[PDB]
């Protein structure tokens, strides 16, 4: 039979150094070219909330829903998640700092089809 | 005129009850749209090309530009059908839905106008890219120019619109419609798919019946001016004979 | 300030009123080519099968 | 001229009329269903439901199909890729193209409005037994069918056809305009027609 | 021999903000392209009751079997779900608010072929 | 390279409501498209024994090798399983009441090939 | 020249606003691109070529 | 219906012999053919810290974000992550040696489309 190569699809990240004290990485599927995503890794630099929002508008963030998923402390990676977002349903992952001090945020996941 | 209905089935020496053709109306009001310029007779005289046929020409061009925004701006925000992509199946498959939704509400439509980054999208599409998919390998290699463009999904009729034609309320003294002409991001109308014959652009001129172009003599500053004036509305008579295709 | 039409548009002249008037939705007719059509003599009959 | 527009709106529905007795017997009395349960809709939802009729040894020669039901059809990969049809029709002329009237041993393509069949919301109507539609599980959105074994049946007292008979009120200072018709539709073989179900 | 690349198939979510104490997110399959889900993820916001129904009628819920498949109390994140549901097969999923206050609700996951 | 949209394989259920006390739901793989089945969720709305059997007969289950897989107690949902079944394999599964009352069984999962 | 623009809507008996034609240039300096080869009069007899 | 055989898609490894004690092994998604790579072990020869970098410039690593991912000690493998890292958006995987003395780091993965 015919035999082909899957190689995966499209990578995504998100990242930001210095992100200051109470100040969030906002995650939007707005910046994949498939319109969504699904988030694997949040590597955090130090503590941090993470978010999952929905918006009330197409294009930007205006808190509809929000859902506070975990709580990560000091520095490492949450690895092997499956956190997801879309434009089109105007869902949105933050990242907000609660270190007290400035860290850097790389997120860092796989484009999904809408 | 009302829609088209059904006769009702009825006893035999029953009265015939009544449904007649009700009426209404759809109002333009035509909008003044005016272009000017203002050269110095010096400016003029030592020129190399005539100022004033040429601020002549983009006075005529800035009207032309005026025509076809008011035109998009009705088209786009006024069709009563809309396909949502949902970012997905964005081609062919996108210009076939919306054609099927003017199809459901019994109308026929036959042009489509399409933004820059809608066309950049359909010319991606491996149904018009790949000439084995397209029967043709003319969008591969001429693009829009191709006859196959301006033939699909039932329509006669395709007009390449520019991005900045839609009143998005950017422009000065433009106060912008309601939606956003682009292929982009979310919400973003990108093609509207509807019948020619039942969107009309009005134009009114007292002096004429197109673009009147006057000019002005000022002896006190010695400055000569050319102003260009047309009235412009465009209205959809069946409004459900459109769809927009949004991101 | 002067006269303008949007004073007078019901004084001075009227608003154009097209002589066409715009048509309905029309629905697709069909049943004529899309089936046996009998013209019966009576009301009520019967086909044998 | 509104008594002569209002003569065209009488036949117009008349017509309507005709064509609504037509589609309501056709998709509530067809003894075949073909199941699509969404999945494969396209050139194979046909294929299938001419295998259903095939099966109870008729040949159907038409189709009958809802807007819905079309737009899915022409999104078919086997019809909208020229390869994969023989020909670029039905991406370019759509529901005009030849191929769309020779499908899966069919003769003939019937496109018909959403509006026609009785759903018993429209007034003096009674309604059918299924939903007229390709949008939601349960709906009907074709009927493939031996055109031969429906018959539409039209009586007028006078003449053949449209009877339009006019009339005015001197007491009222009004002109009616009053259309007739009487029609039936009925299979000779409803095992001849399957629905295809979303 | 050919190489492709897979990007994964669409995205789904469901969500609510502000659900009442005894009100419900009714995820329906019926909202998808494809006509069939299956919920990875889902964010709720406070103490919720998920329940997997199916339907008498084919196209609105009057159950017929109904599941109550697991009680999340306060806010987080259920990762790495299975849940399944069909149109065809009449199956809903219902998450409901058991907080005794108003919660946002997020239900993300994949469409399926029927 | 060519880039492809993945999106899941066929959506596959067996309900039943109202299963009496020592009954059954028989998940037949002869009811999927592609005669093979691979169950993940049962949601079982009281305790069952699930049942994987083989029969005799190529059409009708008529009881060959027959392994009780495990004994469920209460409601609630094993999720993410994968017990396989096909119809050339004349393979079957049965999800057994054993409640003492009557429940409602819903079963998810796949359509693989056979 | 600069770009063709759009027309103003306009409020009947208002000013007419100026948007005219603005001008600019793209200024050219060529510069002498230069080769040059030296051959004695032995080499130029003695070679094949 | 069609039937394909799916191959993984490229194999992805990065290695260092006798890396001195702070040195590293600089893992690079520009040494891939796709441009990603998700690094699935690290087989780390003695203690290392892995680490994940945001660059500044394009093709070279100038540092911006730089997180500590983990620390692992001794010889052994760390079998199962999914750290990914692209030429585009400047991502670098950076093992660092801690253990006093020269190691072998051996990191495998597979290539991801940008
Ligand atoms: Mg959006
Ligand atoms: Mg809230
Ligand atoms: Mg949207
Ligand atoms: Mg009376
Ligand atoms: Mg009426
Ligand atoms: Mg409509
Ligand atoms: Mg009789
Ligand atoms: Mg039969
Ligand atoms: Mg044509
Ligand atoms: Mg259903
Ligand atoms: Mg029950
Ligand atoms: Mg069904
Ligand atoms: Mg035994
Ligand atoms: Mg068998
Ligand atoms: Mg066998
Ligand atoms: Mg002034
Ligand atoms: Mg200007
Ligand atoms: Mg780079
Ligand atoms: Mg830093
Ligand atoms: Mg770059």
């Amino acid at each position: 039979t015919d035999t082909i190569v899957n190689v995966q699809g499209s990578f995504f990240s998100a990242s930001a150094s210095g992100v200051a004290d109470t100040e969030s990485l906002l995650i939007d599927p707005q910046d994949a070219k498939f319109g969504a995503i699904e988030i694997h890794n949040i590597a955090h630099g130090g503590s941090v909330d993470v978010e999952l929002l929905t918006s009330s508008d197409d294009t930007e963030l205006v808190e509809d829903a929000a859902v506070t998923l975990d709580s990560f402390t000091g520095e490492g990676i949450s690895q092997g998640n499956q956190i997801e977002a879309s434009d089109n349903t105007n869902t949105y992952i933050r990242i907000t700092n609660t270190s007290g001090g400035a860290i850097d945020i790389i997120a860092t996941g796989r484009e999904v089809s809408q | 005129a009302s829609d088209e209905e059904f006769a009702r089935p009825t006893g035999q020496g029953a009265e015939i009850r009544d449904d007649g053709e009700t009426y209404t109306t759809v109002a333009w009001n035509a909008t003044k749209l005016t272009e000017g310029s203002r050269v110095t007779d010096e400016m003029r005289d030592q020129a190399m090309v005539d100022l004033i046929e040429r601020n002549i020409q983009r006075v005529g061009a800035s009207l032309e530009n005026g025509i076809n925004r008011v035109f998009l701006t009705e088209l786009v925000d006024n069709a009563q059908n809309n396909h949502d992509t949902a970012g997905s199946n964005q081609g062919y498959q996108a210009l076939n839905s919306a054609v099927g939704e003017v199809d459901k509400d019994d109308f026929r439509p036959d042009t489509y106008v399409t933004h820059p980054d809608y066309r950049t999208q359909l010319f991606n599409d491996t149904n018009l890219a790949y000439a084995n998919r397209a029967g043709t390998n003319e969008v591969l290699r001429n693009r829009e120019d191709a006859p196959i463009v301006g033939d699909i999904a039932g329509l006669d009729m395709h007009a390449a619109m520019s991005s900045a034609t839609y009143d998005d309320g950017t422009d000065i003294g433009w106060s912008g419609g309601s939606e956003t002409w682009g292929f982009s991001s979310d919400g973003d109308k990108g093609a509207v798919v509807y019948d020619r014959d039942n969107i009309h652009t009005i134009l009114y001129a007292p002096n004429g019946q197109d673009v009147e172009i006057k000019d002005y003599e000022d002896p006190i500053r010695d400055i000569t001016g050319v102003n260009g004036r047309l009235h412009v509305d465009c209205q959809y008579s069946q409004g459900r004979s459109s769809a927009t295709v949004q991101y | 300030f002067a006269a303008s039409d949007p004073e007078y548009v019901d004084t001075l002249f009227r608003e154009q009123l097209l002589e066409v008037v715009m048509e309905g939705r029309e629905l697709r007719k069909v049943a004529r080519e899309a089936s046996n059509v009998i013209n019966a003599n009576t009301r009520v009959g019967d086909v044998p099968i």
